[PDB]
């Protein structure tokens, strides 16, 4: 499982942070100070959380 | 391009 | 910890369903798996013939050159990540 550590850099070459201390994940697409936030703590659908993420990684 | 990279040394 | 690490890769890949995989013709190209069901994929060699390789609903080659272009000049994976998805989810 070595690959987990290379999995993990090119998810957050993405730009989604998993913050779970906050139970949240977080979406830097242009690095310019603004976020969005994910909260994972909701009755939000998985389905709708995938759609909400490519979404917002999207134009 | 170096992301791809590590990952396909490690699958290899 | 290696623990960790296995925990939020699956987050991840619950998350964005998107897995990485190694490829089906070559172990060391990467196939990138979108959805629960592995209901679309494709596969990227790093240094090979095709930089773009397979992919399960097939692309046209507009479309292949245009992720060529996003992954090879352009150099963005979420990108290219982000228009493979949209391309294959839309050739289903």
């Amino acid at each position: 499982a070595n690959e987990n550590i290379l999995k993990l850099k090119l998810y957050r070459s993405l730009g989604v942070i998993l913050d779970l201390e906050n139970d949240q994940v977080l979406i830097n697409r242009k690095n310019d100070g603004n976020i969005d936030i994910l909260p994972l703590d909701n009755n939000l659908s998985d389905f709708y959380k995938t759609k909400y993420i490519w979404e917002r990684l999207g134009k | 391009q170096q992301l791809l990279k590590g990952l396909s040394l490690s699958f290899s | 910890s290696n623990a960790n690490d296995a925990a939020e890769v699956a987050l991840y890949e619950r998350l964005l369903q998107l897995r990485v995989l190694p490829g089906a013709s070559d172990v060391h190209d990467v196939r990138f798996v979108f959805g629960d069901d592995s209901r679309c994929w494709i596969e990227v060699a790093m240094h090979g013939d095709h930089v773009i390789g397979n992919s399960h609903p097939a692309l046209d080659p507009k479309s292949r050159a245009t992720l060529e272009h996003v992954l090879t000049v352009q150099g963005d994976l979420a990108a290219f990540l982000v228009v493979a998805r949209d391309m294959l989810l839309a050739s289903l």
